[PDB]
């Protein structure tokens, strides 16, 4: 079925005009979309962010030392997407999907876009089920429902992560006791942290079981 | 011999533009200026776009004329590493600045590398 | 010891006090040294202090 | 307009030369009748493009070093801060109200230097070494750069001698 | 006053002049006449130093610069579009735009002759029927009645098929990439099963 | 190369095309 | 012709009142940049200006 319907699609090219500081200005790529993943010939990916009349401004997903002036940029045709599904549970991925824990590919997973429109008015209902964090300063005084976004704001070394790690570890303690439908699956996004800081959290989530 | 030996295009303080008429050096590559009073190494920072690279001087640019021959070394700044560097003083480009002679190099490593991976990390307190 | 953007007098101070306490050894005893010094002190241009 | 496409325009591709030869017999007589309005062209000298705020932009000066004393034809010194592709930005050691657009800038061949020696001892100079005390020029003196790099680690020793100030609070 | 419409649209201030110089040369069918008028001035700057001094030197007076070009573009080689362009570009000191107003003029000209310059690079050299076959395959990729000017090259890293290099797009009909996408699909599908 | 001095142009006017346009289009017959 | 010096005084020839400008900088392309000592309302591009 794949070989009987196989047209090798026309790949639109582009030349790197300039490159530096993780930005590559790209000549050409005339049919590229805004926010579309592009691929450099060095293997490093990119995202077309501001389409201008003379060039494309491409933010580079990685080190820009491998991109030269006059390098070829191919557009992938696709907006930026990540692998979603239950095969991401248990795994440590980077900023786009790719697992960095050394456990092979993400089995049992499916790609979907990272920039999805939020559900509108008619797609919701009121936040009524409780989200137990296990922190009694939170669960008594500032309680949190399911579907509620709650800002943990504080100064430099307060207990901000420790409130959020306790909300994740507590969901492991509740998931063993609730039925399968009302189990909470946690995602911790670690932006701009140390790599050994997040290695201390994978070690903590393993030896707790979260 | 003229290609991959470009010339100084414009000098603004610590920042040198060098135009290479063919096959530009990579970003972070080391470039040597010929004919300076001292050894002037230029690390490539950006590709400006018109066969011009944008460089950072590792020493003073006082004395750079706008045609000066700049030689690409094809690699980043490589400094001597090893047990033979123990007890010596080095500067930014790996030269001995303690007047004890040349540095015993077990290897010479570029000063630009990636961080260790997430699997390589150590969680021991 | 990577000295980045500090006083050259302090680099000379640390170098001479390490030769005194035998952390740095000169001449043919150089292989028994324990410290290596890299210096980009505050008289250097900005490109040197950015890479040292 | 790609540089790949501007590189092919070095090769001749006219395939007809019916006005190459027409103006090349007429260009020089038309240039010759406007010689009163030509300033002499400038290559190794400089000509001031624009002066203002104590920074002049200087066309030409093809062989100036970065950080070099230049001399405007009105006798005011400058320092070539940034050599650009099209101009040189010089910094005027003086008031820029005497520099005009179209003034000649002269390279001096030396990075910014002051007279040092035993003969400057006793004198009152300005920020560039010219005396202002009125007792004549600096004699028994030689020129040295003002932006020397400081001595390194190995060129120093620790301070031992006690440099008395004469103030009891300081010396105690 | 509406002009002919340009074949392709271009960016500004040097290709915006070429878009208009093309339009007042397609009004009098002087598209090929003013093109080598442009190419002769590219050559005249390679010869004459006092003609390129009227485009680099900022200290030539604008009275002089508009009266050298007006006093040599007379009684021969005028074309009255070239003669009025270079006296307009000498008014504003924009004679240095002559190189890139020429380059973007060709990009309107080459899209007006409806040729797409091509590059077909295959595994082994072509015989007569393969050429007629992949030429018929490749003319389904030009977005007009464009006259493809196929170039032929050899790369045995392809194991048969062809890859077409349009310098703006690339369609890789080779069998090495067919094998690679086959293996990627197989390794993709056996991990979902 | 002796044509490198004309490689990139410099303009004293953002509305250069507004001056070229009033001198190119009246030049047709 | 030739430019006036910086800080030189220029008289705008033909105006309601005496409009003196003082040359602040040479902008290049034979233009000087001036700062007026009276109101500039009523001033036309191309008005004659006499350098004193
Ligand atoms: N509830 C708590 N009881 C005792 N100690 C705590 C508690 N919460 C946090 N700490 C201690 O405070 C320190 C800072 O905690 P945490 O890592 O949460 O800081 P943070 O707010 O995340 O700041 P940063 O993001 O800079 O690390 C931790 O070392 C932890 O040991
Ligand atoms: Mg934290």
């Amino acid at each position: 079925e794949w070989e009987k319907s196989y047209q090798p699609p026309v790949i639109h090219l582009g030349r790197v005009l300039s490159v530096g500081d993780g930005i590559a200005r790209v000549y050409g790529l005339k049919s590229v979309q805004a926010g579309e993943l592009v691929c450099f010939d060095s293997g490093v990916k990119g995202m077309a962010l501001n389409l201008q009349a003379d060039h494309v401004g491409v933010v580079v997903f990685g080190n820009d030392s491998v991109i030269h002036q006059g390098d070829l940029v191919y557009r992938t045709g696709q907006i930026v997407n990540v692998p979603i599904g239950p095969g991401t549970l248990g795994r440590v991925t980077d900023g786009l999907g790719q697992p960095i824990d050394g456990k092979g590919p993400l089995t049992n997973v499916r790609s979907s876009l990272v920039e999805v429109k939020a559900p509108g008015i008619i797609a919701r209902q009121s936040v009524r089920e409780p989200l137990f964090t296990g922190v009694k300063a939170v669960d008594a005084l500032v309680p949190i429902g399911r579907g509620q976004r709650e800002l943990i704001i504080g100064d430099r070394q307060t207990g901000k992560t420790a409130v959020a790690i306790d909300a994740i570890i507590h969901q492991k303690n509740c998931n063993e006791q609730v039925p399968k439908a009302q189990r909470v699956y946690c995602v911790y996004v670690a932006v701009g942290q140390k790599r050994s800081t997040v290695a201390q959290l994978v070690k903590l989530f393993t030896q707790t079981g979260a | 011999p003229a290609i991959d030996a470009g010339y100084v295009s414009q000098v603004i303080g610590p920042v040198v533009d060098v135009r290479f008429d063919g096959e530009l050096p990579s970003i972070l590559s080391s470039l040597e200026v010929e004919g300076h009073s001292v050894r002037l190494v230029l690390e490539v920072a950006q590709h400006m776009g018109d066969n011009t690279v944008r460089c950072i001087a590792m020493d003073s640019t006082d004395g750079l004329v706008r045609g000066q021959k700049v030689v690409d070394t094809g690699s980043p700044i490589k400094v001597p590493v090893g047990r033979g560097t123990l007890g010596r003083i080095m500067n930014v480009i790996g030269e001995p600045v303690d007047e004890q002679g040349p540095i015993d190099a077990a290897d010479i490593w570029s000063i630009h590398r990636e961080a260790p991976e997430f699997t390589e990390q150590s969680t021991e307190q | 010891f990577a000295g980045v953007g500090e006083r050259t007098r302090e680099g000379n101070d640390l170098y001479r006090e390490m030769i005194e306490s035998g952390v740095i050894k000169l001449g043919a005893e150089r292989g028994n040294s324990k410290c290596t010094l890299v210096y980009g002190q505050m008289n250097e241009p900005p490109g040197a202090r950015a890479r040292v | 307009a790609d540089a790949k496409a501007l590189d092919e325009l070095r090769k001749p591709k006219f395939s007809s030369k019916y006005l190459i030869q027409h103006v090349s017999q007429k260009l020089i007589p038309a240039v010759k009748e406007w010689e009163k309005s030509y300033q002499p062209p400038v290559i190794h000298l400089g000509r001031v493009l624009s002066v203002g705020d104590g920074i002049a932009r200087v066309y030409g000066l093809k062989s100036v070093q970065a950080g070099e004393l230049v001399c405007f034809d009105s006798g005011v010194k400058g320092m070539a801060l940034n050599l650009q592709a099209d101009h040189v930005g010089v910094v005027v050691f003086g008031n820029d109200s005497v520099i005009h657009q179209g003034d000649l800038v002269y390279r001096t061949g030396q990075i910014v230097n002051v007279p040092i020696g035993p003969g400057t001892l006793g004198r009152v100079t300005d920020g560039l070494g010219q005396p202002i005390d009125g007792k004549g020029p600096l004699t028994n003196v030689r020129s040295s750069l003002v932006e020397v790099k400081a001595p390194g680690i190995i060129a120093r020793q620790s301070v031992r001698e006690p440099l008395f100030t004469g103030v009891k609070a300081v010396d105690a | 006053l509406k002009l002919p419409t340009a074949p392709l649209q271009l960016s500004g201030t040097s290709a915006q002049i070429a878009t208009l110089l093309w339009q007042v040369a397609a009004k009098e069918n002087q598209l090929d006449k003013v093109q080598d008028e442009l190419y002769q001035f590219i050559e005249l700057f390679k010869q004459h130093s006092e003609l390129r001094r009227l485009a680099t030197d900022p200290f030539v007076p604008t009275l002089v610069r508009t009266k050298i070009i007006s006093s040599v573009l007379k009684d021969s080689g005028a074309s009255e579009i070239t003669k009025k362009l270079f006296e307009a570009l000498a008014d504003e000191g924009a004679l240095s735009a002559l190189l890139e107003v020429t380059v973007n003029y060709e990009e309107l000209m080459l899209a007006h002759k409806k040729e797409v310059y091509c590059t077909v690079i295959t595994a082994e050299p072509l015989d007569k029927l393969e050429r007629v076959e992949l030429t018929k395959k490749a003319e389904k990729f030009v977005d007009a009645g464009f006259k493809l000017v196929m170039q032929e090259k050899i790369d045995k890293k392809l194991l048969g098929g062809f890859v077409i290099e349009f310098s703006d797009r690339r369609v890789d009909m080779s069998t090495a990439k067919k094998v690679e996408e086959f293996n990627n699909f197989v390794n993709k599908l056996v991990l979902s099963i």
